[PDB]
RNA sequence: UUACGGCGGCCACAGCGGCAGGGAAACGCCCGGUCCCAUUCCGAACCCGGAAGCUAAGCCUGCCAGCGCCGAUGAUACUGCCCCUCCGGGUGGAAAAGUAGGACACCGCCGAACA
RNA sequence: UGCCUCCUAAAAUGUAACGGAGGCGCCCAAAGGUUCCCUCAACCUGGACGGCAAUCAGGUGGCGAGUGUAAAUGCACAAGGGAGCUUGACUGCGAGACUUACAAGUCAAGCAGGGACGAAAGUCGGGAUUAGUGAUCCGGCACCCCCGAGUGGAAGGGGUG
RNA sequence: GUUGCGUGGUUCACCGCGGAGGUAGAGCUACUGGAUGGCCGAUGGGUUACUGACGUCAGCCAAACUCCGA
């Protein structure tokens, strides 16, 4: 119901963050802006 | 310019001053606001009052009303928290003046079996309340495009501190009492 | 009455997180329908170090309206603060919303030298 | 019956007049039974640590019991 | 907020069969309103068994 | 004499020490019974004493009972080994300390009143005396 | 310095309430919504330009124990340590409640008229 | 049978029982962050349906409501209610502490990068706080290109998550 | 506990000073509950002698009550 999801940088595709969400409440892929250590700044992240 | 407001400022203020010996000019009673609300019962059933209440109150008054949602949950009324049960608007200033003038002129005499507003429905502080029970006779709304019938209530709030002063102010403004 | 109470409520709420020290005093404001007032408090001993208002020669030295008067008194209080030896302060809304006369006061002081 | 939870070792850790170092925990508590004063932070779980070296000082701030550090 | 929310409130004029006519600002109807009774003409604003047996017999 | 409700069915035994600080004088009637020793007076004992007073006076007068048995006492089943959970409530008891006035009585005849109070006292598990309203 | 407008200290001995007096500067009430800004609707509020009118209100001053608040001394409850077989006693602390009473605040900085 | 809350528990901490009561093995993409604004329940009076109790108006009301969820401690200065913008529900650290047999657990100012909100001061390393969890071994996956059994690769291993 | 090597009064006792408390007790119109007797009377009962709510006047009780408080 609340699985563990991973967020990858939209640019370098590196997996940087893991978290949870409600599958029914957000049936589509989560989108967030998070700091990417590899890119050196904040980039958009999407579920994998 | 609101003719009822002009008539008030011309003679009603002096009349109230004669009736009650106020020591200062701003101790004279004055109407503050007029509030009209629905309080519909179709909140738990069919939930369609935006067209049932707002669309008519806006044209009746002159401003779109505010939606009031349930403050609690009642099983007996099938009342849940969070859905609208009533729609309230308040009229102030020249809009209130025009609304009161139009009411007292053409709307109040024009309902079924108009025998006059009871002068005993005051709240004890100087503000009056009365309400109808159907789609009012306002010429702004016609039967040809209305849903199920619903009535409304008016709260008129005055600067008066006593029921007698409020009644005198309403009588001078033109409220037909017994 | 109720306006006074609500203004005091809002001022206390904002002051909960905002004190102002000797080195960084409090740019407090006090606006009326006819005038405004401003002073630096240094909320460590309750000792005002600089003050200004709209009742001075500026009450007739008016190039416009209440906003122009607020600009002028902002320049005046900035000069008073520089004379005192103050270059960093904390702006206190006084419970009024930021903008208008208050904004004119604030930015007048800002480009007149205060670093807040 | 028969169940229980661990004792959490709450309470005052440093008392009035004690000399403390920066960051020393002073009061472990649930909620703000005491309130942070000058040179005293709160912490994510109402922990009332010391932000500076000094001596502890308990006081009153119009109803709230406060803990402060004097340098 | 009065941009598109509130209904139109424009000057109007009330014409009554009695003759009592005044002009105010009303809602979406911009034209006239035709009425047959006003405050100046409506009622309430301008104001035996033994006898039946006697007239029967 | 049973309470309508209690918040805690199983409670620790009331502590039997000290002198009563409240209700040490007659307040309602003009005659009373004052306790001299600690005890756990039960509703059965209270009912016995009340019926004794009432059935001796047989008419007239008023009797007040300024104690209520609202403290429960539990008892385990008769045939059980030690320590398998606290027992279920069995008795309702009032905690009485020396100096506490138990009963209040008013009657036109002092002799009959005193006789009825003595009859009540002999039914209670305490040493009790009779005190007046001065 | 007098008595006013702010900012604070303190958070009822300071509060609530009642009774009187004030509008120089000021503080407000107040006039409109053209401009900034805003109403889960309303220029009611906030914000904007002002002084036609006014202390009626807020506010300030003085007087009220009315509700509320503070509160002894003494005594008692309780109690550390000894004596003592319990009873109780010695010695050192000491309430709560109640009573007498107190109390319609006090203190600092800035500004205006007056100084 | 593990974890959280109260009483027992004797006014620091800690303290047993097959002692007395309850909860947890989650939930929320907003119920998180930030900026700004507001005050509740109850009672009284008046008002078509509407009545004890729906929405409305006016008084009284300082916390007697409310808090995602047990209880405790807190919160009206709001931590309660409403709205706008957002993702800090970050990365590299961390002086110094609480607790503690050990293993664990807990708090933390502040520095830098890159950001959110705010005019600024500032606040922000999830949630008013305390439960919602499982050591080591052995494996899987993504990335770095650290070792690479003659050499160059590769297999396999290694580090980070 | 003992013992080797370090440290040396840091331990402990009494006196003074600065601190947090909620036990004993007490109180409860200061909350949450229990509870005696009156006054008033909410409802229910067949015009009400019957249940007698809420308050209020006195007297009370509590490990999971505390305006207090050793
Ligand atoms: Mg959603
Ligand atoms: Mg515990
Ligand atoms: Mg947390
Ligand atoms: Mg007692
Ligand atoms: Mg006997
Ligand atoms: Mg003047
Ligand atoms: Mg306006
Ligand atoms: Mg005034
Ligand atoms: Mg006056
Ligand atoms: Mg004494
Ligand atoms: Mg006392
Ligand atoms: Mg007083
Ligand atoms: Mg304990
Ligand atoms: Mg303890
Ligand atoms: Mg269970
Ligand atoms: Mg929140
Ligand atoms: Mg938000
Ligand atoms: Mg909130
Ligand atoms: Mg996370
Ligand atoms: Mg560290
Ligand atoms: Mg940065
Ligand atoms: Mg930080
Ligand atoms: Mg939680
Ligand atoms: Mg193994
Ligand atoms: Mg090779
Ligand atoms: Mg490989
Ligand atoms: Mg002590
Ligand atoms: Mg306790
Ligand atoms: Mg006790
Ligand atoms: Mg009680
Ligand atoms: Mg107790
Ligand atoms: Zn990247
Ligand atoms: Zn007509």
């Amino acid at each position: 119901v609340r699985p563990k999801i991973t967020l990858a940088c939209e640019v370098c595709k590196h997996r940087n963050y893991i978290t949870k969400k409600n599958r029914r409440n957000d049936p589509d892929r989560l989108e967030l802006k998070k700091f990417c250590p590899n890119c050196g700044k904040h980039q958009a992240h999407r579920e994998t | 310019q609101p003719r009822l407001k002009e008539r008030y400022r011309s003679e009603i203020r002096d009349a109230l001053r004669k009736q009650f010996g106020y020591g200062n000019v701003m101790q004279i009673p004055t109407v503050t606001k007029v509030v009209v609300n629905m309080g519909v019962g179709e909140a738990a059933r069919d939930a369609k009052l935006i067209n049932g209440a707002v669309n008519d109150l806006a044209l009746i008054t002159g401003q779109k009303p505010e939606v009031r949602r349930a403050r609690k949950s009642i099983a007996q009324f099938k009342l849940r928290e969070g859905m609208p049960v009533g729609v309230r608007v308040t009229l102030r200033g020249d809009r209130m003046w025009e609304f009161l003038d139009r009411l007292t002129s053409i709307a109040l005499p024009r309902i079924r079996d108009f025998r006059g507003l009871s002068p005993k429905q005051f709240d004890g502080v100087g503000n009056y309340t009365f309400g109808l029970a159907e789609q009012a006779v306002f010429h702004e709304v016609d039967v040809d495009k209305i849903d199920r019938v619903r009535g409304m209530d008016i709260n008129v709030v005055t600067s008066a501190a006593t029921d007698d002063e409020g009644r005198a102010l309403l009588r001078a403004l033109g409220f037909p009492f017994k | 009455a109720t306006r006074r109470i609500s203004r005091l409520r809002r001022h206390t709420r904002l002051r909960k997180k905002l004190s102002g020290t000797a080195e960084r005093p409090r740019l407090v404001v006090h606006r009326s329908a006819r005038h405004i007032h401003v002073q630096l408090v240094n909320d460590l001993n309750g000792t005002t170090v600089a003050a200004a208002s709209s009742i001075e020669a500026d009450v007739r030295g008016v190039p416009g309206d209440k906003k122009a008067r607020s600009v002028r008194v902002g320049q005046l209080i900035a000069e008073r603060a520089k004379a005192a030896g103050i270059d960093t302060v904390v702006f206190d809304r006084g419970g009024y919303t930021y903008g208008g006369r208050i904004a004119a006061l604030a930015d007048a002081a800002r480009e007149n030298g205060l670093s807040f | 019956n028969g169940r229980d939870s661990a004792a959490q070792r709450l309470g005052v850790k440093r008392y009035g007049g004690q000399v403390v170092k920066a960051g020393e925990i002073l009061v472990r508590q649930r909620g703000t039974k005491f309130h942070p004063g000058v040179n005293v932070g709160r912490g994510g779980d109402d922990t009332l640590f010391a932000k500076t070296a000094g001596a502890v000082e308990f006081g009153i701030k119009r109803g709230r019991k406060t803990v402060s550090i004097v340098g | 907020m009065k941009s598109d929310i509130h209904p139109a409130y424009e000057e109007t004029t009330v014409v009554c069969g009695c003759g009592n006519t005044f002009q105010t600002r009303s809602t979406k109807p911009g034209g006239r309103i035709v009425v047959e009774v006003c405050s100046q003409c409506h009622p309430f604003y301008t104001g035996g068994r033994v006898a039946r047996f006697e007239k029967r017999y | 004499l049973i309470p309508r409700k209690v918040k805690h069915r199983k409670q620790h035994h009331p502590r039997q020490r000290g002198i009563a600080s409240g209700g040490t004088t007659v307040n309602f009637g003009d005659y009373g019974i004052q306790a001299l020793e600690h005890a756990y007076v039960t509703n059965r004992q209270i009912e016995s004493a009340r019926i004794a007073i009432n059935r001796h006076i047989k008419r007239g007068g008023k009797v007040w009972i300024n104690i209520f048995p609202d403290r429960p006492l539990t008892k385990k089943p008769a045939e059980t080994r030690m320590g398998s959970g606290k027992g279920s409530p069995e008795w309702w008891v009032a905690n009485v300390k020396p100096g506490r006035v138990l009963f209040e009585l008013s009657y036109p005849n002092e002799g009959v009143a005193r006789a009825a109070l003595t009859r009540a006292i002999h039914k209670l598990p305490i040493k009790a005396r009779i005190i007046t309203r001065e």
